[PDB]
This record gives C-alpha cells, structure tokens and sequence, in this order.
C-alpha cells in the first residue's frame, strides 16, 4: 500500500496530496523540484526519513546533532508565539515552517555520530575498547620503547596473537585520537557510502515496478524494470557482495599484497583475468566476474531497443512514430546506465562531506580550543573561557549554520536527482480548491 | 574565430537568454490572422490579450483609439529594452548605445529647429522619442539660445562625435535641416558599423549584413525620392554611406543618376537588390520598393537570431519589434478606417 | 662557483622588477583624462 | 652550470601555478559594475 | 638523506590551496554583489535570498582554508620530497579546483539574482546549478584530503 | 547597561554552554584519570603514569576555572534580558 | 586589449629567446650542453606523477565549470518566460559534472599507485619508475584536458537547448544526442588513459 | 639496454593523439549544435539532415583514440626510444590532423545548417564539404598508422 | 652548515604580504571612494556610512602589516632555509589572500554604496557581504599566523 | 656510427608535412563552405560548382598525405642524421608552403564563389586564380621531393 | 672536420626560401583575388587583365623555387659550414624579401583593380607600381644567388 | 614619472587655463610637485652615485 | 668570506623604493590634476 494522490472532479486533474503539520514540510520540498503525476507514488513518506537519515550521514556529528535538535525545539516553544503573530522575515518563517524537518534532521544526526563516536571531534567511551592489550605489547620484544618513542610513533600491530575483538558499538574509540584515522575510518566511510548509495538506487528503482503496476504497463517490466535491475544487481549489487566478503574474508595474516577490492571490480569489467600476480577473493571468481559482465549486456537489448520494437510489432498488428520512439528509449537507457554509474558517484558526497565535516570538526578543535590549554593553573582556566566562547561561536558559524546548510542541499540533491529519477516521474498540476483562506482580512 | 562561443555568456549569458525569450513571445502568422479577423477595436484588443501583448489598454479611456494602441505599443518594447539595457555591462551597453543613439539623432533635429524658432525646450521634449531621455542638463534650459544647446551637446551629449561633420553652429543655421539629420546620421552609421568591425567575431558577420543593406537602402530611396527637390548631385552623394557594397562602385551611378530606371540598372548589378526592385511593382494596386525593403529587413532580423554568441539579437529584437509595432497598428487603422481591403498590408515577422 | 644561484636570483629578480615598471609605465602612458569637459571644445 | 635540479623543478612548479594565478586574476580584472540602475 | 628544496614543495602547496581559494570566492563574492546591488532597488524583499551565491562562494574558501592547515600542521624540516610532492598536488588541486568552482558561483549567481527577482519560479534552480558547483569544489577538497595518506 | 535584550539571550545560551562543556571536559579526564588524551602534555614525557594523573587534574581545574567566568557572565547577561 | 597585448609579448619574447639560444648552443657547437635527457632524468618522477595526478582532476573540475554556467546563464535567463526548462535542461548540467566524474574516478585510480622509491642516485636506479611516472603524467594529463574541452562543448551545447526548448518543447529530446557525443569524447579519453596506466608499477 | 626516459616521448604522443582529436571534435560538435538549435527553432524537419555534421566531428575524436590506445598498448619500460619517436610523430600526426579537420567540419557544419536552413536543397553539398573534411582526418589517421608500425 | 642565500624567501615573505595587502586594500579603497564620490553628490547624509567598504579595506591592509612584521622579525643571518620556506609561504598565503578579498571589498563597495542610495535597505545587506569578503581575508591570515611560526 | 636520436628530426619532418597541410586545407575548406552555404541560398543552381575551391583544397591535404608518406617510408633507426635533416625540411617545405597555399584557396573560394553569383562571367576567373593557389602549394611539394630523395 | 649540423643550417635556408616565398606570393594572390572578384560585378570585362598581380605573385614563388632547388641540388653531406650560412643567408634573404614584395603586390593589385573599375587609365599605373615590387623581389633574388655561389 | 605628470597636467593645465584663467596658478603649483619629484630623484642619485 | 655580487641586491632596493613610489606619486598627480581642471572650469573657488 503506497500513498497516492486523491481524485479530483476525463481531463488531467492536479495532484492533491494531505499533509499535516509534519508532514507539510517534506511534501514542500518534493513539490519544489515539480509536481507529480496524477497516481503517482508520492515520494514524501519515504523522505520523511530517508532526507534526514541522509543529512546525518553527511552531518553525522554527535554534539552539532543535539544543538541542532536545541535550535528545532527553541523554534517550536515558540510555535504558538510565532504563529500568531507577524513574520516579515522569510528566512526566519522557512526555517520554523521546517522546524520539524531540523528536528529529525538532528534527531538522526545524533545516531550516526553516536556510531562514528564524535563530539566535536569527542569519542564515546563505553569501557569497550579492547583492540590491543598494551601490556602484551612490550612483552613482545618492545622494552623501553617509550625513549625511541620521542622521535617515532610505531603504528599497533595486527594479529599479534594478543589483539583483536570488535568494539561493542561504532567504531573503537582509539580511532579517534590516531595518525591513521584517515585511512582506516576514511576506507570505512568510502564503502559505506557506496553500499548505501546502490541499497537506495535500487530501493527508488523497485518502487517503479509499483507504479508500472498501478497504470497497468505491463511492457514497462517486461523490457524496463526487468533488464534494468537485472543490469543494476549484476554490477553494483555484486560490488556491495564484494566488499562485505573481503571483511569477513581476510584477516591481517594476507595483509600483504591483500585483494584490492578497486582493481578487481575494474579487472571484471575488463575481463582481465592474470593467471598469477594477484590473489582473487575466492577461487572462480573470474569465472563470476565474466558471467555478470556478459549477462549485464545481454539484458541490454530489451531495454535499449525491444519496447519500440514490440511496440510496432503490436501497432501494426491492431492496425506510432518508429524512429521517434528508437530514439526515445536509446536515451532512456542511456541515461538509465550510465546515470547509474554517475549515481553512484553522487552518493560519495555522503563520504566527502562526512569526511569534509570531520576534518573541520578535528582541525577547528585541534587549532583553536586545544591551543587554549595550558599547564599553567590559571591562565589555562581563564584561557579556555576567552578561546571557548571563540570557538563555540565557530562551531556555529561554519558547521551549524554553513555546514549544516550545505548537507541539507546535498541530501536535498541526492533525492531529487538519484532517488525520484527512478521511479518518480512526469508531471502534475498544482491543486487549488477554494477555500476561505482570508482568515486575517 | 575561437574568440566567441566562450567569454560571451560570461556577463552577457542572462540577456542572451532573455531577450530569445522575449523574441518567443513575438506574434506570429497564426497570431496575425487573429487580429485580422476582428473588424472591431475591441475585439483587436481582446484578441491580442492572447499573447505577450495586452492589458495596457486596462483602466485608459473607455472609446479604443489607434493613438492609444500606437503610444502603449512603444511604451511596451521601450521598457523591455530600457530594462536589458540597465542590467549590462560596458562589453554590450556600448552597442545597445547606439541602437539608442539613432533615436537620439532625431531628438536632436527636434530640439535644434525649435530652438532656432524661439521654442522651449520643455515644450519639445515632449514630443522626443523614447531612449533619447537627455538625462544631462545644459541641454535643459538652454534659454532658447542656439549657442548654448550647440555647446551643450558638444560636452554632455555622446552625440557631440557625431556633430563634428556639422560644426560651428553655422552649419547649423545655413545647412538644410533634413541634411543635417541625414549627414548626422551617416557618421552614425560610419562610426557604428566600425565599431561592430572592431568587435571582430561573430558580431561582426551577423551584424554587418544588416547594415550594409541599410546603407545601401539609403543611397536607393534617397536616390529616386531626391528626383523631385532641389538638391546637388555631389551633395546627395556626400550623403551615401560608405559601409555597403555600392560603395567600391555603384554610387557614382547613382549620384549621376536622374531617373528610377537609372537606379534599378544599378540595382542589376546586385541580385540581391535586383530582386527587391522586381518585386516592387509598383502598380496601383500593388507593393511598392519600401514594401519591398521591409520584408528584406525583417528577413535579414529574423536570420540574425540564428547566431546565439553575438550582440546582433539585441538590435535585430527592437527593429523586429517596431516593425511589429507598426504591423499591429496598421491593423488598428484599417478597422478604424474601415479599409479591410487593404488589411494585408503589414510585414510578417514569421 | 654557484653561479647557477647567483644566476637564478638576478635574471628572475631584474626580470620580474623590469616588467613591474613596464606595465607601470603603460598604466600611466595611457591614463584617460576623461576627453570631457573642456576637451569637446578644444577637439 | 646555469641550473640545477632543484632550481628548474622548482621553475617547473612555478609557472603551472603562475598560469592559474594569471588565469584567475584575468577574469577577476575584466569584472565590471553597473553603469545604472534599472528602476527605483 | 633528505634532498634539499623537497621542502620547498610541500610550503608552496599550503599558499596555494588558500590563495587560489580565495581568489575564487572573491570572484564569485564579486559578481554577486553587483547582480545584488542591481536587484535588490526594486524588489528588497529578496535581498536576504540573494546571499546565497555569496555563503557558497564563503564555503570555497572554507574548502581550501581545510586543506592549507592540513598541509601547514603537516611540514616538517626533514621531509622526503615524495611527501612534499603529494602536499603541492594536494595544494594546487583544490586550488583550482576551487577557484573553478568560484567563477561558476560568481557567474550562476549573477544571472540567477537578476531571473528569480523576475521570475521567482527560478529559485530553486539558481541554487541548484550553485549546488552543483559546490559539490565539483568539494571533490577538489577531497582530492586534496586523499593525497595526505597516500 | 541594556547592550540590547537580543545579545543578552545570545549571551545567557553561550554562558550555559561554557558551564556545561566545561565541567564535562573536567569531569571526563577526572574517570578517565582517555581517548582524547589533550591535557597539554610536556615533550620530555617520562615514564610516569601518575604525571597523566596529575595533569587530567590539572585539566579539570582549568576547565572549572573557565567555567566559573560563564557562570558570572551567564548572571550579568541573565539580569539585563530580565530587566529590558 | 592591454591583457592580450601582454600576453603576446611575453608569449613572443619567451619563444623568440629560446630560438636564439637554442641556436647559438649549436652554433657554437656545445657539447650538447642543454641536454634533454639530462632534464628528465633529474627532474624527480614524483613530481611528474603529482602533476599529473593534480592535472586528471583540477582540469576536469574547470571544464564541467565551465560549462555549467554557460548553461546556467542560458536557462536562468530565458527561463523567466519558460520556466518549464529547470524541470529537463538540468540533465545538461548532470553531463557536465559527469565529465567531471570521468576525471576523478581516474584523478583517484591514477594516484592510488603513487609509491615511495626510497631512490637516490638514478644511475641504474628506477628504470621502472621513470617509465611508470612519465606515464601517469601523460595518462593524467590525457584525461584532464580531454574532460577539459568537452565541458566546455557541453555548456555550449546545452545553452542552444535550453534557448530552443524555451520556444519549442519539442526540440528537447532530440537536441540530447549531441551532449552524449560530448560526452563519449570524454570517455575516449579515459580509455586511453586506463590503458597508459594499465601496467605501470611505482616503487 | 634500453635507456630511461625513452617513454616519455610515446606517451606524451598516445596523450596528444587524444587530446587535440577530442579538441577537433569538441570544437566541431559545439559550433554544429549551435547552428542546429538555432535552425531548429524555426523549422525543425530538418534536424534529423542536420546531426551527420555532430558524427562527423565524433570521427575526428574515435581517430584519436584508435592511435592513442595502439601506442597505449604499445607502451613499455623497456622501449628502443626510436619506437618511441614513431609514437610521438603517430600520436601528433593524428591528434593535430584531426584537429584541423575538427575545425572545419564546425565551420562548415554551422554555416551549412544555416544555408540549408534558408535553401533544404544545400543538404548534399555541406556533406560532401564534410567528406573532405574526413578525408583529412583519415589522411592523419592514415600516416600515424603507417609510423607506429616501423 | 646552513645553505646560503637562505633569507632571501623569508624576505621576499615580508615584503610581498606587505605589498599585495597594500594591493588589495588599495583597489578597495579606489573602487569604493569612485562610487562614494558618485553617490554622496545625492545623498549626503550617506557620506558616513559609504566609508566601511574603505575601512573593512584597510583592515586587509593590517593583515598584511601584521604578518609582514611578524616575518621581519623572525628573521637572521644563519637560517635553516626550511624556516625561510614557511615565512614566504606566509607572506604570499595572507598577501594574495588580502588581494582576492581586496577585489571583493571593490567590486562589492561600489555596488552596494550606489545601490544603497538608491535602496537604503540594501546598507545591511552591503556589510554582509563584505563581511564575507574580510572573512575571506582572515582565512589567510589565519594560515599565514600557523605556518610563520610551524 | 651514427649519433643518438638522430631519428628524431625525419619522425618530426613526417608528422608536420602531414598536420600543417591539414591545417591549409581545412582553412581553405572551413572558408570555402561558409562562402558555399552562404551564396547557395541564393543561387542554389551553383551549388554544384561552387564545390571547386573546396576540391583545391583536398589537393593541399594530398600535398601532405604524398611527403608524409614518402618520409615514413624512409624512416630507419639507423638514420646518418644528414638524410634525417633532409626528411625534415621535406617535410616542413611542403607543409608550410601548403599552408600558404591553402589559406589562399580559402580566400579566394570564399570571395569568388559570391562574386560569380552576383557576376557569372566571373566564373573563369575564379578558377584561373585556384589554379596559381594549386601552383603555389606543388612548388612545396617540388622542393620536398627533391630533398627527401638528396 | 665537417661540423655536424652545418647541414641543418643548409637545408633551413633551401626550406626557408620556398615557404617564405609562398607565403607572400599566397598573401598577394588572395587579396588580388578578393579584389578582382568584387570589381568584376560591376566591369567584367576587365577581369582577365586583372589577374596580373597574381601572376606576378607568381613569380615572387618562383624566385624562391630557384633558390630552394638550387641549393637543395647543393646539400651534400660533407660541408664546410661556412658554404651551410651562405646557404641559410640565401634562402632567407631571397624569401623574406619576395615575402615582403608579396603584400605589396597584393596591396596594390586590390587597390589599383579597384580603381581600375572607376578609372580605366589607372591599369598603366597599377603595373609600374607592381612591377617596383617585381623589382624589389628579384633584388632578394640577386643577393641570394649570389651567396649561393660564394 | 614626472614626465609624465608634466605632460598630463600641462594638457589638461593649459586647456583648463583658457577655459578657466584662475586656473593658472593652481596648474605651476601641481607642475611644481611633478618637479619635486623629478628632483627626489636626482637628489638619490647625486647620494647614491657618490657612496 | 662575502658573496660577490652581494651589494647588487642592496643597490636595486635602493633605486626601487625611489622608482615605484615616484611612478605612484606621478599617477596620483596626474590623475587629480585632470581633475582639478575640469572643476575649476566650473568653478574656481575650489581650486
């Protein structure tokens, strides 16, 4: 059962979606990109929370997530105030009418910093961290390192036999205070990214078979949906496969010349497959690697030039412009195919801004409130009052404001390009009933 | 060259885009006939309400005039040029001067003549065309003194390069004013078509064309309509700009020239001209060479929005538009005249 | 010996400083006095 | 010798970010303001 | 074992992220205040939408602000000339990166100011052409950030 | 003095924010006597686990230090929103 | 014209100066003093490899710029009498970021093989690294320029699209097969730096 | 043996190949969508007649690439340097060529629409114009062919 | 032990902050005080306000001032030229800095001080505006203050 | 016996024979169409013969293919450096002289093609003239072959 | 003892002489030709009598043929040097000097074809003057041949 | 760069002076800062070609 | 132990501090003068 627009009183009528006061909101920003098709599947349920999750992926900052809600709830206690009252100031009315939208925008914003354990570039302690037993460390040929330490770091070593062990929720604290941060959490993100970029490609493109059911299209899953998601699954959702296997499938014991998981995705599309000089994931991979490639482009005739092909088959039958519709369905699936591939490289906006956020939320605290510390007693005190207050307000400035702003067009981006373009499409007009609107005149 | 095509829709991307809309909105042969088929003002206006034109007649005196249809119809594309012509930059407001300059031109005879017979200036500049404005004063309250609007306009008006062929004031009282606006308007001409030469890329070749036809449109009118006054050879000829194709030769001709067939032989060497004099019948009951010269202006104006990195557009969009002006009014006036014989009379903008 | 630092050094510095003057030089060459005011009538 | 390794990589860089800096400064200086204001 | 100058690199990266940054921003910055000042006499009810060029323009400078301290907190006087190299990229990638993504700031938001306070249907598309831009400027910064590690 | 009542809200928000963040910075190093591991340490580090104590302690003094001045301009700022 | 005329004169002198050396190095007959191989060997593979790897994606970044607000000013301006053109001629600024995409997937593929040597003296020392930095330039280079240009083509082409679909909503579909050339050019130009960079290994 | 930077000649000419062959193309294809579009718009059965010119500078590009990717392949550590010579004249000869040629199929492609436009009849003429135009690009291709192989 | 020449970049550093702060906060001044002369003939009462695109212009030409002397005094005979890197990366970080954000103070006083005349609610969204611009500049002092003294 | 990169100068005297006289005929051939397309209009009976100067024009590019060619076969490793600066002036006598040659092609096609629709008897003329053009563009090739074979 | 590259000198001067010859015998024959078009609308039946001045920029490429030929015929492998700069001075004095006399013959053959239209007694004049540039061009012609010899 | 203020000023000096005889004085005063600039740099050189 | 051609730099700063500061002195004069000389003209109590 999806939400779908009401009947109007054999012309195309305008599309009327009920809203409420939540609701509203996201129906707005929807109808800002256009209108949707009469029995359309309305986009705005799903945005509820696929918007937000979206921003606090790109905003996932534990301490910005809970200013953020304060900013919401401020807006809302004054909710009776504000709307019984005059409002000349747009800015001031577009973000309280969105009031409820930043709420939830923080509300996941905290979960997903609360994962990622970071508060104002602040990890999460849970008494969990339990990656490396140090003690064992300087048992294992280490004695008096802490001298040589002065010049050097040394970087903890994987299955030593003494280290191991998940940290019980997010990633493990000690990340976070690491000179490699930036190649072991920037790799998580990278993937995360990218599987959650292609889970909601394919979420966008299911919900099409949805809509080509509702306007009994049978021939838009026969030549469409079918070799589409075919296409889709056989590429991007082996990657995802892919990528899940190489964590549960390799330890640090192959961590030299270890499977790239980079190079062997572009060898499949290449069929290139060395006999030796590289480790495979698992034996016949290249068998796999071949068989999807080719099976990818053997679904590509329905889709590319079969529709318009049945299509005066069927005309001519009964009895339709033929080259017209060839090249209409040849850019269809074009765009289709190749605009899968451009997706998935909007979805790693999710890991550039994540990863953009981060350095300013790691930089701004390590050049600004650290630099304010000092071991003297009360010029530290007084100190971190003047270079606090100073950095509070550029957290503000750049990450709660700009920042914030910034994910938001981009989430905002990422639904109306990638998601609506699978499913939502064509166009509606605008639904005006009389009503007695004239409440303050 | 590689010269356009790049740095053009830099500064000059909106009003590209702007003005190809407002062309859009220009009417078409379907429009036209829609106006034809009326036989009543207000069903003219009602009909034109169709399209980007309408509502200007709103809240005006109750009886429709063509004098009301005439002046809201300018009032409409001065705006909309004004409009563009404020929101641009040195790089194109230069050339949309000009295109106001030649209405300056004839704001200027206007406010010489009157001077010359005691009259105000505030009693003329009523009656200038728009876009002349004279914002500047000097101008202004020249206390009907020659000497003053001649120095004025030497240093505030942009004409003042202009007047150099026309000097010392003398020139002023003993020329012809009819030679003075035309000798005026030559260096005009000179001085613009130079300059879209100096912009030597695609402006150049979409915009030239159109003026040489325009010089060479002068030296035929000017040509067969000076038969009849009392004017020399060699100073009709001082009048035949330069910037066209019967300069290298062909003027000559028509300089010596003291009859129409004369000019039409001259025009043989042109088939591009030939054909316009061909076509120009001259029947009583027929077009004529003006006719003629419109449909191959518009022809040219309407080609000139197929280059998309040029300034052309923008003088080509108030020429077509005047015309239209003129198309719509004639329209008013048959109906007002009740002459639907000669309804097909206006020059379609396609 | 170092002459390729010596080198260097001279032929960029003088190099740089001379096109500073040059353009400077053209800058103030063809400063624009406006050709208003009076000039109409001396031109 | 009149250069070194040093030196010439060092012109090398140089000019590649010279060229970006005349790239952006060109469109910075042919930067224009209104000569008017359409209406009040 | 450090050959000389491999620090001479690495500085020059950090100015460049910056100043190139800047440059862009400043641009972008530049052709909207005129597009703005323009506007805004007739229709001052939009002055507040027409920042919006400017606030991105500010997050280009943001952009290269990161990667110019990261270079800075990251020399040091022994560096190993491969370090100092991946620093200049880094430097001069988002820098131009950036400064690209300034001018189409500057010049969207320029024409955009002008068509939303005639035709105010076209707001939602000035800021997405802008946020286009943006997320090209972005892809600069990350480049920048990518090269740290490598 | 009035500064206006706009700036004084602005005030009393920062002030408690100061309060908070701070006693919390305090009291994180006080159980963890870290992750963070920011206590403006010496370069000559030894090895001496108590000096990490003695330092975190240091900290949190600091920290309440800095956190006393916000509960003073919290107050001021709390009187001139009342008063206007 | 004074920019132009600056560049032209030091374009001319720069060149003009090169000749005159160049020739009076064999007119005195040097002893191949200005020796090429000498310039290459010197000049670290690191600094070729970076160069390359900044060019893939600085220039691919500016060419979809570029071409973004060619079009943006197109569809912005004539857009207040269409507005209907926002809801399809955006996908020409989707091709534009796409060249660039083309160019950062390899800007980041490219650059994944940057290595240490641990090198000093290039006598006998990184035959391999030479020929793997000189080909990550070239492969880097390729594809910047190439995505540089094509930008550039697809905001001019997508500027006649939005200024046609303005006046005839017709001509939009049609119109899109040019920007898909524009954007297989780009394309070759990846293919071909895949393969300049296929079998390169550095350190 | 083989010397050190032999390659970089090879490459610099597989990287020229496609580069001046993509601004061959790209300049054609751009001047020819100007002039279609703008044809379009006052009468469009013609647009089909008009794409062969947007092909065409497509030929140019495809040229380009079929040399750039022969001497891609081409290209090794171990290279005789003359080898490398042949490829950088194969890579120019090519890419320059199809450039040349890439300008004049825009030139004449976009006054072609605009001839036909006015007169359909124009129609073979532009394209046999065009024939020439890819003649010269096969020339390129031709040469560049014949010196990647001695 | 110490490379010679080695205080040359440092004092080309001070000297260059010092000389394109002056460029920026220069051009400001002289676009800005062009616009003032043109606008306050109307509206003089607006003469007091016009000045802070002037000012927020000055304030470029401090950052230069600071920085330059903060490098001057950081320099000696025996430097370790690594030191001399980071001083004239300073130098150039916060002087071309001061230069794009001086471009933006021009471009932006003019427009707005004449805009405002003709529309006084545009006097808030003018310093805005140029409030952005100076925060463009305090990026590069930022930078320029970390790397004088890394 | 013979010096190293001896080769080089042949490859470059292949490769400029072929590209400069790409670039003289697609001058002659980008003139000449516009000059077609734009009198066809007009005339449309003389599109098919306006097509001439653009034939004058493939000669030019042949001029090249013929010396490219002949140089490619000639191409050795083994190369006594002498006959390598032979292959080279070959290669540019033509090319360049072909170049000339062809912007005149495109000159006087483009004046001449109009000049006959407004005057027929103009016709011969036209071609008298391309016919000196092709003269001008053989003594190049006359000169090439004479040194490729010295 | 033979220096090497004296033979490059050498064969620059034979190439030099052909192309700087064509260049000016192209330039003067595509002004002529758009001049003689233009006139032929009007007077067509002077258009045979006005191919002249390209006949004679004609002869400017011939006088650089000679040259060329005769000192390619010249090359050998064994030169002094001394004989390779008389060479280069040859060529280059007897193709920039025919370059030269190319616009004048050009320049002078569009004017006086021109005027010729309007005053049929400028034809005497307009060859005398274009025979002084025929003059100017054999004098490069002389001192080449002369050279050559030495 | 005196010279060139001596001539700009003098262009504009000598036409302002006809049009506006007051202005006589105040154009030697402005040629006069042009000269004391002309003489700041012969007072460098006499000091520095004597060092 | 002093670098020759050490002094060399130290001469340039000299003639430069004269040099570049004299050719922005001669701008500003000039360009005010212009000036000066239109005003006066119109009136010459401001001279």
């Amino acid at each position: 059962e999806l939400f779908r627009s009401e009947e109007m009183t054999n012309q195309t009528p305008p599309t009327y979606n009920k809203t409420n006061k939540f609701t509203h909101g996201f129906q707005n920003i929807v109808d800002a990109y256009g209108i949707g098709t009469y029995r359309e599947i309305n986009p705005a349920p799903y945005t509820v929370i696929t918007f937000p999750f979206l921003f606090a992926v790109m905003f996932g900052d534990f301490g910005h997530g809970i200013l953020m809600t304060l900013f919401a709830v401020w807006m809302v206690l004054r909710e009776s105030r504000i709307l019984s009252q005059k409002n000349e100031n747009e800015m001031f009315s577009m973000v309280f009418s969105g009031r409820y939208i930043i709420l939830l925008m923080g509300l996941f914003s905290i979960y997903t910093g609360l994962i990622y354990n970071d508060c104002f570039s602040k990890s999460l302690n849970i008494f969990g961290s339990s990656w490396s037993v140090r003690p064992m460390f300087t048992i294992g040929n280490w004695t008096e390192e802490t001298l040589l330490g002065s010049s050097v770091l040394q970087l903890n070593p994987a299955i030593p036999g003494v280290f191991g062990g998940p940290y019980p929720f997010g990633i493990d604290p000690i990340w976070n205070i690491a000179t490699n941060k930036l190649t072991f959490l920037n790799s998580f993100k990278m993937k995360m990214s990218v599987i959650l970029g292609i889970i909601h490609m394919l979420f966008g493109v299911s919900l099409s078979l949805f809509n080509h059911i509702y306007f009994k299209k049978p021939l838009n899953i026969y030549f469409g949906f079918i070799p589409e998601i075919i296409f889709m699954s056989s590429l991007f959702g082996y990657l995802v496969i892919l990528i899940f296997y190489k964590w549960t499938a390799y330890d640090a014991h192959s961590s030299r010349n270890a499977p790239s998981l980079l190079i062997h995705f572009i060898n499949m599309f290449l069929f290139s497959y060395p006999e030796s000089g590289n480790a495979m994931l698992y034996s016949g991979q290249k068998g796999i690697q071949c068989f999807l490639i080719v099976v990818a482009m053997l679904c590509v005739p329905w889709m590319l030039l079969f529709k318009p092909l049945i299509l005066r088959h069927q005309y001519l039958r009964k009895k339709f412009d033929f080259g017209d519709t060839m090249v209409h369905q040849a850019i269809h699936t074009i765009e289709y195919c190749l605009g899968c591939i451009s997706n998935t490289a909007s979805y790693l906006r999710l890991w550039a801004l994540s990863l953009a956020h981060a350095q300013l939320s790691e930089v701004l605290w390590t050049m600004v409130i650290h630099i304010g510390l000092h071991v003297r007693s009360l010029a530290g005190g007084l100190g971190l009052f003047f270079i606090f207050a100073a950095f509070a307000t550029l957290t503000v400035a750049i990450l709660l404001i700009m920042e914030g702003l910034s994910a938001f067009l981009h989430a905002l981006r990422l639904h109306w390009v990638e998601f609506q373009n699978k499913f939502y499409t064509g166009t509606g007009f605008k639904f005006l009933p009389f009503s007695f609107e004239h409440i303050r005149e | 060259s590689f010269f356009p095509e790049l740095y053009f829709n830099v500064d000059n991307g909106y009003l590209e885009g702007l003005v190809r809309g407002l062309k859009a909105g220009v009417l078409s042969q379907a429009d036209y006939l829609n106006l034809v088929q009326c036989e009543t003002l207000e069903d003219l206006k009602l009909h034109l309400q169709s399209t980007d034109y309408g509502n200007f007649l709103a809240n005006e005196a109750s009886p429709l005039t063509v004098s009301v249809i005439d002046d809201k119809l300018k009032e409409k594309m001065v705006v909309e040029f004004r409009h563009m012509r404020n929101h641009a930059y040195e790089p194109l407001a230069s050339f949309l001067d000009f295109i106001t300059y030649s209405y300056m031109i004839d704001n200027v005879i206007l406010l010489i003549t009157g001077t010359l017979h005691q009259r105000s200036i505030a009693e003329l500049v009523p009656k200038c065309h728009p876009l002349g404005s004279f914002e500047q004063m000097e101008a202004v309250n020249i206390a009907q003194t020659p000497a003053e609007l001649y120095n004025a306009i030497l240093v505030d008006t942009p004409l003042a390069a202009f007047f150099q062929d026309c000097i010392s004031e003398q020139d002023l009282d003993e020329m012809n004013i009819e030679i003075i606006r035309n000798t005026l308007y030559k260096a005009y001409l000179e001085s613009f078509y130079k300059f879209c030469t100096l912009l030597g890329g695609t402006t150049a070749d979409a915009m030239c064309p159109i003026l040489e036809f325009e010089a060479d449109r002068r030296a035929f009118i000017i040509t067969i309509n000076s038969f009849g006054t009392e004017l020399s050879k060699e100073d009709r000829a001082k009048l035949f700009p330069h910037c066209g194709r019967l300069y290298p030769e062909g003027l000559a001709q028509l300089a010596r020239a003291d009859d129409y067939e004369q000019v039409k032989n001259v025009a043989d060497y042109y088939p591009e001209y030939k054909l316009l004099f061909e076509g120009a019948g001259s029947n009583p009951g027929d077009k004529t060479l003006e006719d003629r010269f419109f449909e191959h202006e518009v022809k040219l104006n309407k080609l000139a929005f197929l280059n998309q990195f040029h300034f052309g557009v923008f003088y080509a969009f108030v020429k077509l538009k005047e015309q239209e002006c003129r198309n719509i009014v004639w329209i008013a006036e048959c109906i007002a005249q009740r002459h639907r014989a000669k309804i097909d009379n206006y020059i379609p903008i396609f | 010996l170092e002459y390729s630092v010596v080198f260097n050094l001279v032929l960029w510095i003088m190099t740089g400083l001379a096109l500073a003057v040059i353009i400077t030089s053209y800058n103030i060459w063809n400063m624009d006095p406006g050709y208003d005011s009076i000039i109409y009538r001396m031109t | 010798g009149f250069f070194s390794p040093g030196i010439w990589m060092g012109l090398l860089t140089t000019l590649f970010m010279l060229f970006i800096f005349t790239y952006g400064l060109h469109m910075i200086l042919s930067l224009k303001t209104m000569d008017r204001f359409d209406d009040r | 074992n450090n050959p000389e100058y491999s620090s001479f690199f690495g500085v020059m990266g950090a100015s460049s992220a910056m100043v190139f940054s800047a440059m862009g921003a400043a641009y972008g910055t530049a052709k909207s205040g005129t597009g703005i000042a323009a506007m805004s006499v007739m229709r001052p009810e939009l002055i507040m939408k027409s920042i919006i060029p400017v606030v991105m323009a500010g997050i280009i400078a943001i952009y290269g602000l990161v990667v110019a301290v990261l270079i800075a907190n990251s020399l040091t006087d022994g560096i190993t000339l491969y370090r100092s190299f991946l620093q200049l990229g880094a430097g001069l990638s988002v820098g131009l990166s950036g400064l690209a993504a300034g001018f189409a700031i500057g010049i969207v938001g320029d024409a955009g100011v002008r068509g939303t306070a005639q035709q105010p249907r076209l707001f939602v598309g000035m800021i997405l052409i802008l946020i286009f831009a943006e997320v090209l400027g972005l892809y600069g910064l990350i480049v920048a950030l990518i090269l740290s590690t490598k | 003095l009035c500064c206006g009542p706009k700036l004084a809200a602005c005030g009393i928000v920062l002030s408690a924010w100061g309060v908070i963040m701070l006693i919390m910075l305090g009291i994180f190093f006080n159980v963890h006597s870290l992750i963070e591991d920011v206590p403006f340490t010496e370069k000559d580090f030894e090895n001496g686990p108590q000096n990490i104590y003695n330092l975190y302690e240091q900290v949190s003094y600091n920290c309440f230090i800095a956190a006393g001045l916000y509960l003073l301009l919290g107050g001021f700022s709390f009187c001139q929103v009342r008063l206007n | 014209t004074g920019l132009e005329l600056l560049y032209l004169g030091i374009f001319v002198a720069f060149w003009a100066c090169m000749i005159v050396v160049g020739i009076c190095y064999t007119i005195f007959d040097l002893g191949f003093r200005f020796d090429v191989a000498w310039f290459l060997t010197e000049t670290s593979p690191f600094m070729w490899s970076n160069l390359g790897i900044g060019l893939a994606i600085s220039l691919s970044v500016v060419g979809a710029a570029w071409g973004i607000y060619i079009t943006g000013s197109s569809i912005i301006g004539g857009g207040v009498k269409a507005p209907r053109i926002k809801t399809k001629n955006l996908v020409s600024i989707i091709f534009c970021e796409a060249v660039a995409i083309y160019g950062i997937i390899m800007a980041i593929v490219i650059s994944n093989m940057a290595e240490p040597f641990s090198a000093t003296d290039p006598k006998a020392i990184g035959h391999r690294n030479y020929h793997a930095g000189y080909s990550m330039f070239g492969a880097g280079l390729t594809v910047g320029l190439s995505n540089l240009f094509c930008g550039v083509c697809v905001g001019i082409v997508g500027s006649g699209a939005a200024l046609a679909d303005a006046q005839n909503p017709s001509l939009f579909v049609k119109i899109l097969i040019v920007e898909i050339f524009g954007s297989a050019i780009g394309l070759f130009g990846v293919i071909v730096a895949i393969l300049q960079t296929s079998r390169v290994k550095m350190g």
